[PDB]
């Protein structure tokens, strides 16, 4: 994430959002989770990913240096 | 004085059987928790409005309250139904009664019937002229207000009197409080037990949970998101324009001309710029036949045109059959054929006083067409010939495609109101939505603008040239918010 | 996709289904019920 | 004319027949037409109630003209039959569900 946006989304994330783009009855409801609660989770699973690999997953998330990490 | 209704005033709605079903009905109700007129008798006879019907309640220890009066004016200038129950017996009369200045009981007719602690309440509408009568008897204790709960009334009676009812009074024994509630167009859902018994009722418009007791067809409502209804606003006042013109359209040109045409050769007249009142025409009674296969002749009066064609020619009688849509035949096929799209009225009369002598001057032969051994013929009209006689047809052909109309019927305008969600006619256009000003640039001959639905997008105001935008009044999805009803009855609305 | 079925369900209330017009206003300010009644019919069943 | 469901005081010139009950009968009742069994009943309809009817509108009971008795109208046995067969090659018989 890129803590000087309006939303904390990653430099990638932007990319992705900006390349994808009546009276009658016909309306939009909007979704539960907004974009902004998205980008939450997926910063929550990427800080996981790269703290405690994948120890966060099964149970508690376990530090590990990174390099260890990728020894596993 | 008023009290609450509560959730008094349900009855069985038909006689049909039904039991352990969660059974919905649209009828005139009493609305759930509304106010009831209360009135009282001690130490109050008033003539009460009958509206749409009635709800009746009241309360007894000594069976004051005998009757029931029923009418318009109650005092023998109309029918009045006149119901009274004195000792043991039930009484039921129509006539034209005399009524006192205020009718009491001490301590031309079409129809006669011979027959606190007590609550009796009643229900009387007037369908059709059938005044059909619920009721229900039911030991109380209580001598202050109406008790509270439910029991729902059976039918008794169902008087075929024919009767315009708007007033009613109640009849009073002299040496018992009552209520008067106006029944409403109200659904409900109705708890039928396993004996049939209605034990239990939700008013579809009392509040939000009982909308969402409606849409679920359950008196238990689960913790959850219901969508429930569709807010939509209002419009406050009608809007009617047309172009501000005076001049009345020649009709009596056609229809009283001293001269018509030949069918072979058949004129065809131009109306425009002008108020075509059609009711003349229609309500007229000289014409054998005024047969409209485009639009209902009624509404000729609002609905208007770019331009009205007057064909005006003399035919043989039993051939009138023939000028119409879809028809063929010798003259729908050779001499005047109609588009079987064609929109509009086909007026005929006959002339047997007018053009039979004989009358040798009326000759016969794509839509439209005018043609002007021999394919031509002619007719030798004489008054001793009804199939054989001569008939004047006119036949008016409408042009009510969207462009400005230049036939528009006796109608007045009205002002324009704009920013505000109101029930728009333009041109006998109509539509309901918030007009405004707008910057669409619309070419000097075009009326209206469209939408991808081909709904009216815009349109030109015909009598001062500027373009106005028309957005449906705001609009959404209701949903209510509510925990279970074992929790709460309280809910949030979305 | 969605986009394209949204426009094709609103395109659908322009058309007749049999009825003398997809507009249902200009059925109702020009016939009464007896015949109105039919005209609607026609684009009910097609909107449906 | 007014033919809502309820008692019917005007019924035209057609004689009545006796009422069989527990057998799979062709019934008319006031005008009323269907096939099933009509059996006794404990539906207590009100007294001025004369049909009842079933979710699909259809009639669940009726109270007979003559003799104010309810009676329960319920549609004769009915199901889909099956065929089993063991392939017309291996043989032509079969045997029904
Ligand atoms: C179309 C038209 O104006 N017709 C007129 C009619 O209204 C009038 O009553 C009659 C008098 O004889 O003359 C003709
Ligand atoms: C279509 C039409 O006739 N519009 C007239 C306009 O020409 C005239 O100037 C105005 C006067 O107030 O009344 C309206
Ligand atoms: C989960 C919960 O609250 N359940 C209650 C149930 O215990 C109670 O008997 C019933 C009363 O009708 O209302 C509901
Ligand atoms: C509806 C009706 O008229 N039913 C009559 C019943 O009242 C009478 O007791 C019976 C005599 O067998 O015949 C039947
Ligand atoms: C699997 C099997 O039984 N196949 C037989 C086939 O061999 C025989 O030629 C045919 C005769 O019509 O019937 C079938
Ligand atoms: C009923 O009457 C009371 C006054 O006693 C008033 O405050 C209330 O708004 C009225 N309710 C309705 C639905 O008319
Ligand atoms: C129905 O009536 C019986 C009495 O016949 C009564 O006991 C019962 O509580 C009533 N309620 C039902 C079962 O619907």
């Amino acid at each position: 994430p890129d803590p000087s946006k309006p939303s904390k989304r990653s430099f990638i994330e932007d990319l992705l959002f900006n390349k994808v783009t009546k009276f009658n009855g016909l309306t939009v409801l909007p979704p539960l989770l907004t974009d902004e609660m998205i980008a939450q989770y997926t910063s929550a699973l990427l800080a996981g990913t790269i703290t405690s690999g994948w120890t966060f997953g099964a149970g508690a998330a376990l530090q590990i240096p990174f390099a260890m990490q990728m020894a596993y | 004085a008023y009290t609450n209704s509560f959730t008094r005033g349900v009855y069985y709605p038909d006689k049909v059987f039904r039991s352990s079903v969660l059974h919905s009905t649209q009828d005139l109700f009493l609305p759930f928790f509304s106010n009831v007129t209360w009135f009282h008798a001690i130490h109050d006879n008033p003539v009460l409005p009958f509206n749409d019907g009635v709800y009746f309640a009241s309360t007894e220890k000594s069976n004051i309250i005998r009757g029931w009066i029923f009418g318009t004016t109650l005092d023998s200038k109309t029918q009045s139904l006149l119901i009274v129950n004195n000792a043991t017996n039930v009484v039921i009369k129509v006539c034209e009664f005399q009524f006192c200045n205020d009718p009491f009981l001490g301590v031309n007719c079409t129809f006669e019937y011979v027959s606190f602690k007590n609550l009796r309440e009643f229900v009387f509408k007037n369908i059709d002229g059938y005044f059909k009568i619920y009721s229900k008897h039911t030991p109380i204790n209580l001598v202050r207000d109406l008790p509270q709960g439910f029991s729902a009334l059976e039918p008794l009676v169902d008087l075929p009197i024919g009767i315009n009812i708007t007033r009613f009074q109640t009849l009073l024994a002299l040496h018992a409080a009552y209520y008067v509630g106006y029944l409403q167009p109200r659904t409900f859902l109705l708890k039928y037990n396993e004996n049939g018994t209605i034990t239990d009722a939700v008013d579809c418009a009392l509040d939000p949970l009982s909308e969402t007791k409606c849409t679920l067809k359950s008196f238990t409502v689960e913790k959850g998101i219901y969508q429930t209804s569709n807010f939509r606003v209002q419009p406050t006042e009608s809007i009617v324009r047309f172009p501000n013109i005076t001049n009345l359209c020649p009709f009596g040109e056609v229809f009283n001309a001293t001269r018509f045409a030949s069918v072979y050769a058949w004129n065809r007249k131009r109306i425009s710029n002008c108020v075509a009142d059609y009711s003349v025409l229609y309500n007229s009674a000289s014409f054998s036949t005024f047969k409209c296969y485009g639009v209902s002749p009624t509404k000729l009066n609002d609905l208007c045109f770019t331009n009205v064609y007057a064909d005006s020619f003399v035919i043989r009688g039993d051939e009138v059959r023939q000028i119409a849509p879809g028809q063929t035949g010798k003259i729908a096929d050779y001499n005047y054929k109609l588009p079987d799209d064609f929109t509009g009225c086909v007026i005929a009369w006959n002339s047997n006083n007018l053009d039979s002598k004989g009358n040798y001057n009326y000759l016969y032969r794509k839509p439209f067409e005018r043609d002007i051994y021999f394919p031509l013929q002619s007719y030798g009209f004489q008054p001793t010939n009804v199939g054989y006689q001569p008939y004047r047809v006119v036949v008016l052909s409408f042009e009510l495609l969207h462009a400005p109309a230049t036939v528009c019927g006796p109608k007045k305008s009205t002002n324009l109101v704009k920013n505000k969600c109101v029930n728009f006619n333009f041109n006998g256009l109509t539509g309901t939505g918030v007009l405004t000003e707008s910057n669409k640039k619309f070419l000097p001959f075009q009326q209206f603008g469209r939408d991808i639905a081909d709904t009216t997008d815009a349109v030109r105001d015909p009598q001062t040239l500027e373009i106005l935008d028309i957005t449906p009044c705001s609009f959404g999805g209701v949903s209510v918010i509510t925990p279970g009803t074992n929790t709460s009855n309280q809910v949030a609305v979305l | 996709q969605n986009a394209q079925a949204l426009n094709t369900l609103v395109k659908q209330l322009s058309s007749n289904f049999g009825a003398i017009s997809s507009v249902l206003n200009d059925i109702l300010s020009r016939l009464d019920p007896p015949e109105a009644e039919v005209q609607i019919d026609r684009l009910i069943t097609g909107r449906l």
